[PDB]
């Protein structure tokens, strides 16, 4: 009884809004997207009651698509939210940090220094609510009283601290540091049942990089960070595109990248299937399925390696200290089932949703009612086991969230260092030539959109010739601004 | 739920059809066929609180 | 065509010269008797 | 015109750019909380100034 | 390297991966079948009764709908009043001239308690009763109060369905021979679930490639001189020296699946029970 | 309550034989190691309740020369069940030593 | 019958991104001198950096910790809801009032 | 050098953190609270006391 | 709030109930009394708020 | 959004690439015999093994 | 298939170039007056002399 | 050069390379796109009336 | 009616013209895979003929 | 191009005359090295 409870709701209130059969005689709102009307839309509880995928590990069919990041057990919104208040209205007091990279981790030499930011008090971006819902719509106003900033002053004594500010305004003592996740981001709007895109930047210099990292994300889920303002943002939680919490990772079905239009990469038939780094095999083959799942093996080959450098001594485990929380291998889970054959069992006749009963005068009809119906035997599922013997076949996807896949440019696909000799092979040419990607993808009925970071290096670099003065040379070798 | 998901098993004198009018069926044994009417006595508990 | 001869990889520490050789030797035997305490080193690029 | 073979996207994609009109255009909503146009609404062509 | 190995296994008919059961589990333990009994010619029901009808037929039906053009929509046989609909609202009101329904189980069938029980789909729009031939053997069989008899009461339909239980082991069967079930004594017949074993691989398939073998070994060796690399002795233990090699180099509480290793480790409150008694301080109704 | 069958589940199952007892007129099949053998078998909840040896953190001692890896909460032998299927064909695709 | 209303948590955005206006090149603000007012900050449409400081922080210090000040939480799920691993139901024996 | 900032919160109608209510959480859930209706000029109460 | 709120009650602990049929008073006697709305908790949550 | 001008194909068309996929999603058939699901089904994101 | 967010041309798109049948395919019209079939139809594929 | 249909523009970007947009180095206000119409206020940029 | 098609920039040293011709979609095998379903056509295809 | 059209989906068969050249050359018995390329659309 707990545990179906914990099935309804947990899980099995959270199907899309295919699923969750509105009652008769309560009218709801038309906007789809409030709170309003997602309290009233009654999930189903014979769907997966307790019956469901028994004795598995198996994910269901409609959770492809929803985060466990909208979760009311996340675990990190049951300290935020709750960390403030209770109740509708909450004075607040927080302390922003200053997180931009080429000014925070930058000492300040000594002047006086005009500084300056701003704040986004519209209401859908600076909260993360759990569900989602038209944040505004409903009405949350935040309003801002005195906004300060608090600084630390090491107290170096005069001896040093005037010593130090005559030693850092050198040209070769200079300030200059990276981003971590030196990047260009470059997210392409991949329509709603598109099976595949293809993609071409063209004809540029590809000096010296490493790494492409590359995802995909719901639409309804993004910022329009180029306005400050932003109409049309309807769903405001657990944003993948900010929060670095992506979960429709795992929805590629073929990957393939080729410069020029007419040479692969890595070539030389390196990869087994050169012209393809293929990540979800939908077919049996002769094999290439690692690790009872449908990953294959000149896939991950190249994700076990290109974090780790595991692979060609050893598939061991990765060290903990390499093993972080956004890294590849934590979250990578494989799955399986048993499903029904509906060819060989000359017996099968599938049962619609509101005709399967299982504790059949023991529950409510569609919806979690009261007593009706009568005790009686049930129909779903058929019996995978013993002596009842059905024939089976079985199902081996995965999903692998919160990180992202990376395909290191390189030669044996080694991540040593910050260049790389095949990213700086280039260099050793001068070619500027272009490429093409095609990313085979899962239909979905959403409009979602695909994510590409072109790791590309983020170099800043300061210095103050005088006092008061600073100046800030950047470079971002190649995608530069100039 | 009952020890049996019996609520009121009441005897429902089991008879067989004919012709607008109907009696008298040889293999029912009237003073014993018992089915409940309507639900189940069920009765509740909110064990998550 | 070497890493070390591009101009701009050296004045961006992309590829070069370690933290402990191009800066000046004021500071880096300054920079290693205050790191117990006014730890700077997060902030000058070690080139790989 | 008439595809039958839902094979998709055939076309060079290129990025949709940083604003607001671009991603969609279902019924949003202003600060406050009435909704504004959608982008294939005629309504949005004139500075709606309150 | 690795080795790539391919197949279809069996499992055997005891594999059950899941403790409990999975048909009827909310259900008690102890409820019986809605069925009939035989006597040496006589029937005895211990049903019930969902599904408030309004007029029954002579032997049509039990007119649930309602349509225009006076047309009374009648219960199929094999498909409805469906064991899973009924009355919501606690005034059934019945009694009134209103008639009620249900759906009781035939004695060709055997008898189970209502937990555990299972019987196939026959027909896709839910379809319980099974066929003889098309004929699924459902009867109008039909009840009537003993106030006001032969006007009657309750029309509820009978089934011949394969009824079997996938996990259940039949603790109580009680005193009836051998030939007769549905018998009178026979409805007490409590159940439970099967125990829980798991049918798996094993750790870091140990076993598979069989090791410390005095022959049937297997050879690295080139061609060019047949000169083995391998001299597998009897009391090596190799097999076991790959395992906890692991604890001496990596984590063992990390569940790995392409090697498929995984700690045999049990749960510390199973085998010390720290017994503490149970958080009984106030009272739990219903 | 659910105390109560947390020793039942886990602990007071797993005993060695003479313990259990066979019920009423079953047909029990006679060999031991046999699913159906220890299935049909059914333990008495009285030999090890939620009463007994209370306060003492004690691996009770029919139980102590059993395995704790028979049992079925053994987190690195249910995992590898879970991840291959749930029923009796297994078509599986392994990675071997 | 009166089923709950479905719960949610609005709480502010883990680490506060998203309430400073980064890459709106537009709405970015400066670090500059008081005297010299030139950018010592110009920000671009790519170059994402609430993916680069959260993420971040992944690397050198962990994440799982909980804090206080800039409410650095975890988005972590527990891996039995997402990823269900059904033991079907604890029971084998009757349990009632 | 970190900033804050302070002010007031709004979080709309639609916060409720806690699943399930806090209001008569222990009752079941199809029970009603003692009342009563006009029959047609008329009250029946089903109440208790 | 006490000052600003209106119609802020000086209820204290024996004049103050939910489960009001459904928990004991005072301790963890047996329950008594009948089914009645809650009046405590005030709800900090929705447009009554 | 409602062409209305028959015209078609305006934007850069990109090579198919080789794989099964991109080129239809006809009801298509496993080397035996039994028909494989098309690529707008959602049925083709398991590995369906036999 | 099915877009449902009406931001169109995501799509890279290449310059019409100059000659009748890229540009529309109305029901045109020949230089005395009868009308000239659209280039949707498939009568314009032989050479219609008079 | 009778152009009328020149007032329909909303927003316009432009871009070199794929990364570097123009006029670069924030030259205008908003420099990654050139707002040639603005149809919400908010702070205000419509000069002219 | 008519289809654009681009390649990006490259040196153009020693090619030869050009061939180009017009096939039914279902007349032509996708060649890189190994088995290819979808391909029913077995009609003499002009990709490989 | 522009094409006439037609009811059934038909895909287009773009084929450039680049050269392909192979070159072979063997030093001892076991061995054999093929050095080649296509210029251009080279596999550089």
């Amino acid at each position: 009884n707990l545990w179906r409870s914990f099935l309804y709701s947990n899980v099995a209130l959270y199907l899309p809004d295919s699923y969750k059969i509105t009652p008769d005689n309560i009218t709801l709102p038309e906007n789809k997207n409030t709170y309003a009307y997602m309290n009233g839309r009654v999930a189903v509880p014979s769907a997966l009651d307790t019956y469901v995928n028994i004795g598995a590990r198996w994910s269901p069919d409609p959770m492809d698509n929803v985060n466990p990041f909208n979760h009311h057990r996340n675990a990190g919104l049951r300290y935020r939210s709750m960390l403030l208040g209770n109740g509708r209205y909450v004075p607040f007091h927080i302390q922003v940090p200053q997180k931009f990279f080429a000014i925070k981790n930058l000492l300040l030499l000594p002047g006086s220094y005009t500084y300056e930011w701003n704040f986004r008090k519209d209401v859908n971006m600076i909260l993360q609510s759990s569900l989602g819902n038209d944040l505004r719509v409903d009405g949350a106003s935040v309003r801002f009283d005195s906004i300060n900033l608090y600084a630390n002053f090491f107290p170096m004594a005069h001896n040093t601290a005037s010593t130090l500010e005559a030693m850092l305004r050198n040209d070769t003592n200079d300030q200059s540091f990276n981003d971590y996740l030196c990047a260009a981001n470059m997210l392409y709007p991949i329509p709603s049942n598109a099976t595949s895109v293809p993609i071409s930047i063209p004809s540029r210099n590809w000096a010296a990089f490493r790494g492409w990292s590359f995802t995909r994300l719901k639409t309804k889920e993004t910022p329009s960070l180029g306005s400050g303002f932003d109409p049309y943002f309807t769903y405001s939680g657990s944003v993948p595109y900010l929060d670095g919490t992506f979960y429709l990772n795992h929805t590629f079905k073929k990957v393939s990248i080729m410069f020029d239009s007419s040479v692969s990469w890595p070539g030389n038939d390196r990869l087994l299937t050169p012209n393809e780094f293929e990540i979800k095999r939908t077919v049996d083959g002769e094999g290439y399925n690692v690790a009872q799942c449908n990953m294959t093996k000149d896939w991950f080959l190249i994700q076990m390696l290109s974090h780790y450098n595991i692979g060609y001594q050893g598939f061991y485990v990765p060290e903990s200290y390499k093993d972080r929380m956004y890294s590849f291998f934590r979250n990578f889970q494989p799955m399986s089932r048993q499903v029904v054959n509906t060819t060989t069992y000359k017996e099968y006749q599938n049962v619609t949703l509101p005709f399967q009963h299982n504790n059949s005068g023991f529950v409510g009809y569609m919806g979690p009612t009261m007593r009706e119906g009568q005790a009686y035997p049930a129909n779903y599922p058929y019996p995978l086991i013993g002596q009842t013997a059905v024939p089976s076949l079985t199902q081996k996807k995965f999903l692998c969230d919160r990180t992202m896949w990376r395909i290191p440019f390189s030669s044996n696909f080694m991540s040593m260092g910050a260049l790389t000799d095949l990213g700086q092979n280039m260099l050793y040419a001068n070619s500027a030539h272009a490429l093409d990607m095609t990313f085979e993808v899962d239909p979905m009925d959403e409009p979602t959109l695909l994510y590409v970071l072109f790791e590309v290096f983020d170099v800043v670099r300061i210095h103050q010739p005088h006092r008061g003065v600073i100046e800030a040379v950047y470079l971002r070798t190649p995608f530069s601004a100039g | 739920f009952p020890l049996g998901g019996s609520a009121a098993t009441d005897t429902y004198s089991g008879i067989k059809a004919n012709g607008q009018t109907w009696t008298a069926d040889d293999n029912y044994a009237d003073r014993g066929a018992e089915i409940e009417s309507g639900n189940i006595f069920a009765m509740e508990i909110n064990l998550a609180a | 065509a070497t890493p070390s001869m591009m101009p701009q990889w050296s004045y961006m520490h992309i590829a070069g010269q370690d933290a402990s050789e191009y800066l000046s030797p004021g500071l880096v035997q300054f920079a290693r008797a205050t790191d117990t305490y006014f730890s700077l080193g997060n902030k000058f690029r070690n080139p790989t | 015109v008439s595809f039958k073979g839902g094979v998709f996207s055939p076309y060079l994609t290129t990025r949709l750019p940083a604003w607001a009109g671009v991603r969609q255009n279902v019924m949003g909503s202003n600060v406050d909380g009435r909704p504004v146009a959608p982008a294939n609404s005629a309504t949005l062509t004139y500075a709606t100034v309150g | 390297t690795y080795f790539d190995i391919r197949g279809v296994l069996d499992r055997g008919p005891s594999f059950k991966p899941y403790s409990g059961t999975a048909y009827n589990s909310l259900a008690p333990k102890t409820a019986p079948n809605p069925c009939e009994w035989k006597d040496n010619n006589k029937i005895k029901v211990r049903g019930q009764a969902p599904f408030i009808g309004t007029n029954i037929n002579k032997d049509n039906g039990i007119q649930i709908g309602t349509d225009t053009t006076n047309q009374p929509i009648y219960a199929d046989k094999t498909y409805q009043p469906e064991p899973q609909v009924g009355q919501t609202q606690w005034n059934s009101e019945v009694g009134a001239a209103q008639k009620v329904a249900g759906r009781v189980l035939k004695d060709t069938t055997p008898m189970l308690p209502c937990y555990g029980s299972y019987a196939k789909p026959t027909n896709e729009k839910g379809g319980q009763a099974s066929l003889i031939t098309l004929t699924s053997d459902v009867n109008l069989q039909f009840f009537a109060l003993p106030s006001t008899p032969n006007e009657p009461k309750a029309v509820l339909y009978a089934e011949n369905v394969s009824i079997e239980a996938p996990d259940t082991h039949l603790v109580y069967k009680p005193d009836v021979a051998q030939g007769t079930i549905s018998s009178a004594d026979l409805l007490t017949q409590q159940a439970a679930p099967n125990r829980p074993n798991y049918i798996g691989f094993r750790d870091n398939f140990i076993g598979l490639m069989y090791y410390n073998s005095t022959g049937n070994m297997g050879v690295l060796a080139g061609q060019a001189s047949q000169l083995n690399a391998v001299v597998d002795l009897q009391d090596r233990n190799t097999e076991l020296s790959y395992q906890l090699m692991l604890d001496a180099l990596g984590d063992r509480s990390r569940y790995f699946s392409m090697w498929n290793q995984a700690v045999d480790s049990y749960d510390p409150d199973v085998r010390i029970i720290e017994n503490h008694g149970v958080e009984d301080e106030l009272p739990n109704y219903c």
